[PDB]
This record gives C-alpha cells, structure tokens and sequence, in this order.
C-alpha cells in the first residue's frame, strides 16, 4: 500500500515527459 | 484543431492531444474503487483504438488513465480513506501498457506528423517564392 502509492508517485515524473 | 492542422509544429500537434488526455475530471461522488475497475475496459478500447489505426484516440485515452491514476485520482476526498484491491494491478498496468504504449505512439504521432509539416512546408515555400518571384516581374 505505501510501497504503491510511492510507485504511483515515482511516475509523476514520467507523465510530465509524456506531456511534454 | 490543433491537432488536425499540418502546418501546426509536429510538437505542438501531440501536446494538443496530451493536454485532452490531462483534461479528465474526477466525480467525488463515484467511488475512487469504480476508477480502478474501469481501468481494465479503458485499457481494452486504447488498444482497440490504436489497432484500428485511431492513434491519436488511443494516445488521447491512455493520457486519460495516466492522468486519473497518477494526478486526478489519488486527491479524490475518499481516496485515502478507501481500500482498493485492484491498486497493485493498477501499478502494474500502467508500468506494463499504458505508459510504455503511450511513449510508443507519441513517437509514431510525432513521426507522421513530421513528415506531413515538412512535405506541407515545402509545397508552400515553393508556392511562396513563385509569388515572390511573380510580384517581382510586375
């Protein structure tokens, strides 16, 4: 449960390159 | 539309339809475990999308399930609260498909949009310095 919600935070990130 | 228009930068095409994948809103009164069970049909129509050659439609809706599951969702007023099965699936999802299948297109849209702006732009720089040149002889 942490350890998804610090994966879903990880790809933050990853999704501000997607909408670059 | 931005996206539609060829003589539009390539870059700001695909931003265009990033941006109407960000748009997404969250109902706060439709249970946060509902996104999640919707997430496997989501899935399901941007493959079918990206299958029938409907690349932006399916770049557009994996950008929709991104953004619900990484931005959108988890400020939803129940989400902290709620306990949802289907998260670590989810996580998976998103590692296994819809990121990697999203990248995946917003290089193919950008290679196809690409090769339309050149070809437009050098139609209508020739078009252009006819012109220039004709305005020239009068």
């Amino acid at each position: 449960e942490e350890e998804e919600e610090e994966a879903l935070e990880a790809m933050q990130s990853r999704l501000a390159t997607l909408r670059s | 539309s931005d996206h539609g228009d060829v003589s539009l930068p390539p870059e700001d095409r695909v931003r265009a339809l990033s941006q109407l994948g960000s748009a997404v809103e969250v109902n706060e009164d439709i249970p946060p475990r509902r996104y999640f069970r919707s997430g496997v049909e989501i899935i399901r129509m941007a493959s079918i999308y990206s299958e029938e050659g409907n690349i932006e439609h399916a770049f557009i809706l994996y950008n929709k399930y991104i953004t619900l599951f990484i931005e959108k969702l988890p400020k939803h007023r129940d989400y902290k609260s709620a306990v949802i099965p289907e998260k670590k699936d989810t996580v998976k999802k998103l590692k296994e498909i819809a990121f990697p299948k999203a990248e995946e297109l917003k290089a193919e849209l950008l290679k196809r949009y690409t090769k339309e702006y050149t070809e437009y732009n050098e139609e209508k720089k020739k078009e252009a310095e006819e012109l220039a040149r004709n305005m020239a002889i009068q």
